[PDB]
RNA sequence: CAAGUCUGGGCUAAGUGGUAAAGGAUGUGGCGCCGCGAAGACAGCCAGGAGGUUGGCUUAGAAGCAGCCAUCCUUUAAAGA
């Protein structure tokens, strides 16, 4: 709740976490927010109330939040442009880019696509330090934009105008505006999963996993029990432990890891607009 | 699919019964249990 | 101590490990799991892949049995008309063929399976499945 | 939706909608067709909704023939307004519709789905409909 | 409340009559045309209801039974890819 509490708080593990290691607290290293690792509801349920009450502790309990992540679709190509000759500092960038979006994992990538030079060598660093930087904020929310190769084809300067910085904003601006024009994509975090359950329970296992935006990858059985794997949405997975123990009294354990980034499904698009 | 102004048959199994001056329509799935009002 | 079985499994060729279906299914059979990888490649060492059927049947003493059959008879099929896959849409798109030879040759290596004891017959149980996988028929 | 693309006169009279039907009470394109039962006016708009749903009903159908044609300037005065002061703006269009006219009709398809088709059409419109085959349509030149 | 609880034939079973629409319905009468007809029909009972083949494509998996096509063969008294 207010930063008052956040205090009472700090104590509250400060002497439950030597009084029971059976958990872990974590601030999550990106967003504030810090998790509670608990080892079942009730476990965490439980903590709620003495946190809470023998340590008068009132804040707030909802869930997690997910990395997204920004992009887009078609490759565009603008000016970056930034100029202000009025005397002296003129203050004087200005680029041209090639953005050109790239497969669900590729990463970041510029390219130094200048003929014989006429953007000079010592202001690239900087220009690239801008279009680097710019990225953070997506277009959209504000969540790192990734998964496109930025290409340097042209570019003029001014023999005492330029800046390294100058340079630094026209970049960051020619940037700034290839996002916004390529059509922006919310792309979404993807978990690997792997409940251990007896075929069973599996009859609706899968179901539960379906209506979950997920889709299915396998079931080589073990032992008595017998395995499956398939990829999920971490928003439309959560609390998965009091709903997996439930399609199978108890009988029913799973894992889970992450692995890629996906656009979502447009009904999606405008749900996060929010 | 209880009381209507519509009611018809929403699947083979589904009869169209009239006990009582009302048009009942009955099935094995107690959802098209319906009748006209 | 578990219950009896016409187990009718399906197990293709070569891959005979104890993992399931021949591990729930099997587990009440006492089943040699093992003895199948040689007495099964060694018949179908021949051919080489392509499933084949099979018959494990259970009882009391806790012993197995089992017969195989045929391969698909759209195995064949494919082979001979350097296919692979059927042609997705049946009839209208012939992908490659088989003569009328080439389909009485078929009809005699499932012939001790199907029901008739002809070739007239049996031959159009072949033609048949040439339109199964738009595979139409030379002639 | 569909209407004139210029026009003599932005507004014109009421008029009144009687039997018979001029003309177009026959088939003459496709192979089934919708009729009109009672006179009426469509809207465009009922029109539209008809012919979307026509089309919808049955993906990678035929050719729907719309064999009517709005063309009567639908009058309205604002709301919260007295008497006089002139005549009304236009609000849409409408085509006269009058019985035995044959409103729609589809070509190619087949008559399990084209008995469907013209059934959720009558729907959308405000008058009861008849759906009619082919036969004597022939000569009505 | 004056003059037929008049006569012959038909319908209606809600008091419809005794004021409402789209749209619903094995309501109840009445005409129609057109098929099967005792070498056994309708309901009907017990029967069999198969093998190619889990058709082919697709899919995590589709095996008659998501969905695309395709719909031939078979042993028959008959059994649909």
């Amino acid at each position: 709740k207010t930063k008052a509490d956040q205090e009472k708080l700090s104590q509250a593990l400060a002497r439950l976490a030597e009084e029971d290691p059976t958990f872990r607290v974590s601030t999550h290293p990106e967003t504030g927010q810090t998790i509670i690792s608990g080892m079942g509801e009730l476990h965490l349920e439980i903590i709620v109330d003495r946190l809470k009450r023998e340590f008068k502790v009132d804040a707030n309990v909802g869930k997690p939040q997910v990395a997204y992540r920004e992009t887009i679709t078609k490759p565009v190509d603008v000016e970056g442009k930034f100029i202000r000759q009025t005397g002296g500092r003129g203050q004087y960038g200005h680029v041209k880019i090639k953005v050109e979006p790239l497969p669900r994992g590729s990463g970041f990538e510029f390219v130094n696509a200048i003929v014989g030079g006429v953007i000079p060598k010592e202001y690239i660093p900087a220009v690239q330090k801008g279009i680097e930087e710019a990225m953070q904020s997506g277009p959209l929310i504000g969540f790192p934009v990734v998964d496109i190769k930025v290409t340097l084809y042209d570019g003029s300067y001014h023999e005492v105008d330029s800046s390294e910085m100058a340079f630094k904003i026209a970049g960051s601006m020619a940037i700034k505006e290839a996002v916004q024009k390529g059509d922006p994509v919310i792309l979404e975090p993807i978990m690997r999963v792997e409940v251990t359950t007896p075929e069973e329970y599996m009859g609706d296992v899968i179901g539960d996993l379906n209506a979950r935006r997920g889709q299915i990858l396998g079931m080589e059985p073990r032992g008595n029990a017998q395995v499956i794997r398939a990829f999920v949405p971490l928003a439309e997975m959560f609390g998965y432990a009091t709903d997996l123990r439930s399609k199978t009294q108890g009988r029913g354990s799973f894992v889970m890891f992450f692995d890629h980034y996906q656009e979502v499904p447009k009904q999606v698009q405008e749900k996060l607009i929010k | 699919m209880k009381v209507r102004a519509s009611v018809k048959r929403i699947c083979d199994k589904c009869k169209v019964i009239r006990r009582h001056g009302r048009v009942y329509v009955i099935c094995e799935n107690p959802k098209h249990k319906q009748r006209q009002g | 101590k578990k219950v009896v079985a016409v187990v009718k499994l399906q197990l293709p060729a070569g891959k005979a490990t104890p993992a399931p279906p021949v591990g729930p299914a099997l587990g009440q059979h006492g089943a040699n799991i093992m003895e199948f990888v040689k007495a099964f490649n060694a018949a179908t060492a021949n051919m080489g892949d392509a499933i084949v059927p099979v018959e494990i049947t259970i009882y009391a003493d806790r012993s197995f049995t089992f017969v195989t059959k045929t391969p698909p008879a759209s195995y064949l099929i494919r082979k001979a008309a350097g296919l692979e896959k059927g042609a997705h849409k049946p009839g209208r798109e012939k992908v490659g063929r088989i003569t009328w030879e080439q389909v009485l040759e078929i009809a005699k290596q499932k012939m001790p399976d199907l029901n008739t004891t002809d070739l007239e017959a049996a031959a159009r149980m072949i033609a048949g499945s040439a339109r199964s996988m738009g595979v139409e028929v030379v002639g | 939706m569909l209407m004139p693309r210029r026009m003599k006169y932005r507004k014109q009279q009421r008029g009144r909608l009687k039997g018979a039907t001029k003309g177009g009470d026959y088939v003459a394109f496709g192979d089934y067709g919708l009729v009109a039962l009672e006179p009426a006016w469509i809207t465009a708009q009922q029109i539209e909704a008809a012919r979307v749903a026509m089309v919808r009903h049955f993906r990678r159908g035929g050719k729907i023939f719309i064999r009517i044609f709005p063309d009567k300037p639908y009058t309205k005065k604002p709301l919260e307004v007295r008497m006089g002061k002139g005549k009304g703006n236009v609000e849409g269009y409408v085509a006269v519709v009058k019985p035995g006219r044959v409103m729609f009709e589809v070509a190619g398809v087949t008559e399990e789905q084209a008995m469907e088709a013209l059934r959720i059409a009558g729907h959308k419109l405000p008058i009861k409909t008849k759906i009619v085959r082919r036969d004597a349509y022939d000569e009505a030149q």
